[PDB]
RNA sequence: UAAUUGCGAUAACGAACGAGACCUUAACCUACUAAAUAGUGGUGCUAGCAUUUGCUGGUUAUCCACUUCUUAGAGGGACUAUCGGUUUCAAGCCGAUGGAAGUUUGAGGCAAUAACAGGUCUGUGAUGCCCUUAGACGUUCUGGGCCGCACGCGCGCUACACUGACGGAGCCAGCGAGUCUAACCUUGGCCGAGAGGUCUUGGUAAUCUUGUGAAACUCCGUCGUGCUGGGGAUAGAGCAUUGUAAUUAUUGCUCUUCAACGAGGAAUUCCUAGUAAGCGCAAGUCAUCAGCUUGCGUUGAUUACGUCCCUGCCCUUUGUACACACC
């Protein structure tokens, strides 16, 4: 019947790519995964400990998909949260600059954004090709 | 400062054994505020002085 | 051109607004079927206006809404008076006038506020407390 | 608290006062009548003193 | 040149200001009381609204 | 997960570095009872000696143990990044340290001695008793010692 | 601000606002109406600029 | 630390001859049988619904539902 | 326990210095033509139903 | 049900429920009937809706307080103590995962051990401060319907929320246990014991 | 009645200042005038998934049209309207219907006469008088201090956790501000775990930062009642930024150290609806520094809708030897 992203929850759709990206090999992890923290106002890193970059990828890659186009700093932001600063009142902090800005290369090399011109990052209509591909493997689980 | 921990009778631990003064837990003392409509100058404006003026 | 209408519907800060032309029936918001919202508590908030109404009334219609500014429940409650305030604006210009009166009629008479736009607001804070009413902490000395 | 000030009971009472060859039990053309008969300088305070009007207007007809 | 507006039309209103202030110490034997300035092209224009204007 | 089933080869309190540690809680944070080694500091370990962090310290077979043991007092050989360690560009060899359970009560002596001993006046203001970091005394601090 | 200049008393605080209308109408006309249309229609109290073409 | 962080094959079986006449069973039910810690309560509660034994009624975190087979 | 049920008819006024007490009458749905005037706690209006956990005992104005 | 797919489709299971019965989250609003004289009139069912969330001004007039959905009701005093100061799409939720365990033991619709547990815990009269100079003895009154409604919602949450405080069952658990002992009064139930402990007091005092 | 706001009684009759009116702000317009710096539909141009026409995006001008949403001009709207209760059937008040709105519509601004030995000579090149005026109480330069710590008091901040922390994931505001003879707000690309660095760029602004993707909150897991993974004081070691200068540690990051605090005595503050409380954000200050303030929006209750018991103040009545008026 025809499919795109947006048909598909929200949730359940990354856990699938992310799924995907891992069942893949494809990947182009870092390497300082399972030590770095993703941002400053975390206390842990993520608990996943081998995975945790295919989900911020597949969420980096939904993102950038749902919109014309997205950046580093735009990306530390959305993904940024509260930091307890202790025993002084909370205040929003941006994420890591470097663990996003090295999806938006491992995800690229893989073929699932480019680097748009107005600065940021589209979309690739290879990615569109293949969100909307696994978007519909989705559907077919409650089918 | 050299000396400045040399010296005894310095640190925390001598002041905590000695008493606390009593003029900490002392009021605001307000030292007259109930005589303050009667005139300290003894002076007192006569009432010439004053149609001269008003 | 086709028969269409638009409308709205304002929820304390958010405007929720809805195209309404004639279609074969669905309903989407800002880019997804209405079957995903999720603040998912009131999903049923949202789907209430084709249920007071009846799931027909919309295979001959497509609604599609947007909704900037508000809040995770403040736009929630406007979508779905936009949905319901348009399906009730169809029947204004569209079909006959008894059967939009009979519309408005199923809809006030359960009314979360579906067609009128409540008039709430956040008051202005006076200085002398960190609130609106709210009043700093005195001690008397 | 809606009492009414005596500046539109004054202008409620002198208008009756003479203008009951007009002035019917609708506010809403009283309304329209002040602003062709009296000079008032607010929409407000003349719909107060057309509202008011309208009282008095409502219990004449009434002994 | 090359300001905001809105540091513009305060900046303006510093000037009335200023310029109100040293007439009502420069004019008070000559009953001062007020200026205004029109900006045009070609000249910035300053009234003195002076009761006696034969000493202005 | 999974339903485990193990035989009594799972076993509790286990001592290492000196300190006592229980054994039927998590691993990772088991470990912290350490002095020296934190959550931070445990969790990149254990993800470093291969061990399973879903597990307890009850469990963990000897040599994993041992293992974990070897990469705490030896995390630059191990590519541990150098600013995750307590006691980096140390001020007599330059050397990166990460200083251990008793080992942690004895560089904080050989520190505050360094400053007293120099007579600089964090040293003296330690030798006080009182606080050092520069906060205002006049109304906090007055139960301590 | 508060009105106070000493801070003695309940903290008053007071608000002063300046506001600011900015509008801007589009003509094609040739030189000489447009110095025409700006030398008069001045005014003390608008700020009248004239830019020039859509670059 | 006080009894039933860990498996104990005796009480493995407990909890197979026991879920029965649990009209409500959950992480909190599991834990009140002066047995398994609310963590290895969640994995059990996967396990006993991996056949039968358990219907899911509810659906997440922080708060879980399960009656008896039928 | 004999459980009355007695309907409110009347409102009558605030009693008890702080004043969160009103004086209010109230009638038996069972065997009416009897009225008593009891003394509530909470908010009340007319046509509400009082539950009397004694029958026959009525009070006044209180301090 | 005359079922209807249309371009987007909507579930079946959501599109059976709708515009049949138009019942709670998944729970029947009829046959719920208050098994006292009075406080009807008082307790909302009837009629109904599908969440209890409702965008409502039951503030701005004295006793349009009580055209709110009890449920609803049951919701906005679950919501509180400073932490949980707004955050109604939380108690929300508890509701929901509340009714299901007040379903799963011993049937009977939640939505009406809920009106069956406030009604078993309004106090039908107490006492109040009468002054009478310095030595202020206590004078029994009957208390308001309206009052007896509301306190039995701030007794029932509350008698929840200090339980379940501090251990390991969650506050929907207790909140159904508290709801569950206060349909018939088990004198087991922080509920009851407030509420009889206040109709022992008006008692000795009259 | 919120009100010397009114009705009514009336040797008074009719009036003005103050209250009200008014003004600003937040609400209602498919009615008027419009808008590439605001947005919608259609068409090109355009990518993806479906194919049976479809669904979801890209394209500061490739054109056509419009003004619902946005914007602010001129108008309109409410007058407590209709009806019914209640009352001297007076002012009014309560209920229902309608309405954008019916608590002075909500919130403010302005605010008479008079009083105080209230505060401010440390805002003023406002000022009387007095002191001082070259070894200066002028002024500038260097350093220190206003932060100093046995303790007493006040406003706060963060918590004692499982309506919770933590980790991933969803992802939504509003009031502002932002660089000329200059270095302000800053997107984007790389380098870096982080803090940050480096190369460029848009913006004197509805145009760029910015949709300020804010925080609670929603979602799936990890933890299990244990001072525990709650709590983050204290403290050691390291790296950066502001600045001429950071030592008594301006700030920021990292690892480590992991205190008190198990809901708090007598007492006492604040508050009635988009209010309380929870929650962050912008602005002021500002080189750097918010645990402060002024505003803003987000999530959004419980309980009153009463009375004079406590307290505070107004009103008459009354006493007075007080009138510099009980200091
Ligand atoms: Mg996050
Ligand atoms: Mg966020
Ligand atoms: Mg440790
Ligand atoms: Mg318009
Ligand atoms: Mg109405
Ligand atoms: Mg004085
Ligand atoms: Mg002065
Ligand atoms: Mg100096
Ligand atoms: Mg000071
Ligand atoms: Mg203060
Ligand atoms: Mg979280
Ligand atoms: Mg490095
Ligand atoms: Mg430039
Ligand atoms: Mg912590
Ligand atoms: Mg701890
Ligand atoms: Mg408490
Ligand atoms: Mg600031
Ligand atoms: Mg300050
Ligand atoms: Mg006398």
């Amino acid at each position: 019947p025809g499919v795109s992203v947006r048909d598909v929850a929200a949730q359940d759709f990354i856990n699938a790519y992310a799924s995907f990206l891992q069942r893949q090999g494809k990947l182009e992890v870092p390497g300082y995964v399972d030590i770095v923290k993703t941002s400053s106002g975390n206390e842990m890193p993520p608990q996943d400990a081998e995975g945790w970059f295919y989900k911020r990828a597949a969420s980096v890659a939904r993102h950038i998909y749902m919109r014309k186009q997205v950046g580093v700093g735009k990306l530390n932001k959305l993904y940024g949260g509260a930091k307890s600063r202790g025993v002084r009142p909370y205040k929003h902090i941006d994420a890591s600059g470097s663990i996003n800005r090295k999806v938006l290369q491992a995800l690229e090399k893989i073929g699932i954004v480019e680097i748009s011109p107005k600065g940021g990052r589209r979309i690739s209509e290879n990615g569109q090709r293949d969100l909307d591909r696994i978007a519909a493997q989705t559907l077919e689980e409650d089918e | 400062n050299e000396g400045a921990i040399r010296d005894k009778t310095a640190g925390r631990r001598n002041n905590r054994s000695k008493d606390v003064t009593d003029s900490a837990t002392t009021k605001k003392s307000n030292t007259r505020r109930a005589t303050d409509r009667h005139s300290r100058t003894g002076k007192t404006d006569t009432k010439k002085k004053v149609n001269q003026g008003w | 051109a086709v028969p269409s209408v638009q409308t709205f519907g304002k929820k304390k800060s958010a405007t929720a607004v809805a195209h309404v032309k004639a279609g074969k029936g669905l309903i989407k918001v800002n880019g997804s079927p209405i079957t995903l919202v999720e603040p998912e508590i009131l999903r049923f908030k949202v789907y209430e206006p084709l249920l007071l109404v009846g799931l027909d009334k919309f295979s001959n219609i497509d609604i599609r809404v947007r909704v900037t500014g508000g809040g995770h429940v403040s736009q929630v409650y406007a979508i779905r008076q936009a949905i319901a305030k348009g399906l009730v604006a169809y029947h204004q210009k569209y079909v006959d006038e008894q059967s939009k009166n009979e519309l408005k009629k199923a809809f006030t008479s359960y009314d979360r506020t579906l067609l009128i736009a409540d008039s709430r607001r956040p008051e202005p804070k006076k200085f002398g407390g960190k609130g609106a009413r709210s009043r700093f902490q005195k001690s008397y000395r | 608290g809606r009492v009414r000030t005596k500046t539109v009971k004054r202008a409620s009472k002198a208008l009756i006062e003479r203008y009951y060859p007009k002035l019917t039990l609708d506010f809403q053309t009283n309304k329209r009548l002040c602003d062709e008969i009296a000079t008032i300088q607010s929409k407000r305070l003349r719909n107060k003193i057309a509202g008011y009007t309208t009282h008095l207007m409502k219990r004449i007809q009434k002994g | 040149a090359l300001i905001s507006k809105k540091r513009k039309l305060v900046a303006d209103g510093v000037f009335y200001a200023e310029l109100n202030e040293f007439f009502t110490r420069e004019l008070a034997e000559e009953g001062y009381s007020g200026v205004e300035v029109r900006v045009t092209p070609t000249k910035t224009e300053v009234i003195i609204r002076a009761t006696r204007t034969q000493d202005v | 997960s999974l339903v485990v089933q193990e035989q009594g080869s799972f076993q509790h309190i286990l001592r290492l570095l000196n300190t006592n540690v229980d054994g039927n809680i998590k691993i990772v944070y088991a470990l912290t009872t350490i002095k020296g080694v934190g959550r931070r500091y445990s969790n990149l370990v254990c993800k470093k000696a291969d061990v399973d962090l879903h597990k307890r310290a009850g469990e963990l077979t000897q040599e994993e143990l041992e293992r974990i043991v070897q990469i705490m007092q030896n995390p630059t050989h191990y590519k541990i990044p150098a600013w995750f360690l307590n006691r980096q560009n140390d001020i007599t060899d330059g050397k990166d340290y990460h200083t251990l359970a008793n080992n942690v009560e004895s560089k904080l002596r050989d520190d505050l001695e360094r400053l007293k001993k120099i007579r600089a006046h964090r040293g003296i203001r330690h030798f006080w008793g009182l606080r050092v970091r520069g906060q205002h005394t006049k109304t906090t601090g007055r139960r301590r010692a | 601000t508060r009105k106070t200049p000493n801070g003695e008393g309940s903290k008053t605080w007071e608000t002063y606002e300046m506001r600011i209308h900015k509008r801007y109408i589009d003509l094609e006309a040739p030189v000489q109406i447009v110095k025409r249309i700006t030398q008069i229609t001045i005014e003390p109290g608008v700020d009248v600029e004239v830019v020039v073409a859509s670059n | 630390a006080q009894h039933a962080v860990i498996l104990d094959q005796e009480k493995y079986d407990r909890i197979l001859k026991e879920v029965p006449t649990y009209r409500y069973v959950s992480v909190s039910v599991l834990v009140d049988r002066l047995k398994i810690g609310g963590s290895l309560a969640r994995i059990a509660l996967r396990h006993l619904e991996k056949e039968g034994i358990i219907k899911p009624i509810s659906k997440h975190s922080k708060q879980a539902i399960y009656t008896r087979a039928t | 326990t004999p459980v009355t049920l007695a309907k409110v008819i009347k409102v009558l006024g605030r009693t008890g210095s702080r004043g969160g007490v009103t004086q209010v009458r109230v009638e038996f749905l069972e065997d009416t033509s009897r009225t008593i005037v009891r003394n509530v706690k909470g908010p009340v209006r007319e046509n509400d139903i009082l539950v009397l956990m004694e029958s026959e005992r009525e009070a006044r104005r209180l301090r | 049900f005359t079922p209807v797919v249309l371009a987007t489709p909507i579930p079946e299971e959501v599109q059976q429920a709708q515009t049949e019965i138009k019942l709670f989250n998944k729970w029947s609003f009829e046959e719920v009937e208050v098994k006292d004289a009075s406080l009807v009139d008082y307790v909302q069912v009837r009629q109904p809706i599908f969440v209890a969330h409702t965008a409502g001004r039951y503030a701005n007039k004295r006793f349009r307080k009580a055209q709110c959905p009890i449920i609803e009701r049951l919701t906005n005093s679950l919501m509180m103590n400073g932490r949980n100061n707004g955050k109604k799409l939380k108690a929300v939720r508890i509701i929901k995962h509340t009714l299901d365990i007040i379903n799963v033991l011993t049937d009977q619709n939640p939505i009406q051990v809920v009106v069956d547990a406030i009604t078993n815990t309004g106090p039908r009269e107490d006492t109040t401060r009468v002054g009478g100079g310095g030595a202020a003895r206590r004078q029994a009154v009957d208390v308001s319907p309206l009052r007896r409604v509301n306190q039995a919602i701030a007794l029932l949450t509350i008698g929840a929320r200090e339980a379940a405080f501090r251990n390991i069952k969650t506050i929907a658990e207790t909140l159904a246990e508290e709801l569950i002992n206060a349909a018939k009064g088990s004198s087991t139930s922080y509920a009851i014991k407030k509420k009889d402990e206040l109709e022992r007091v008006a008692k000795s005092n009259r």
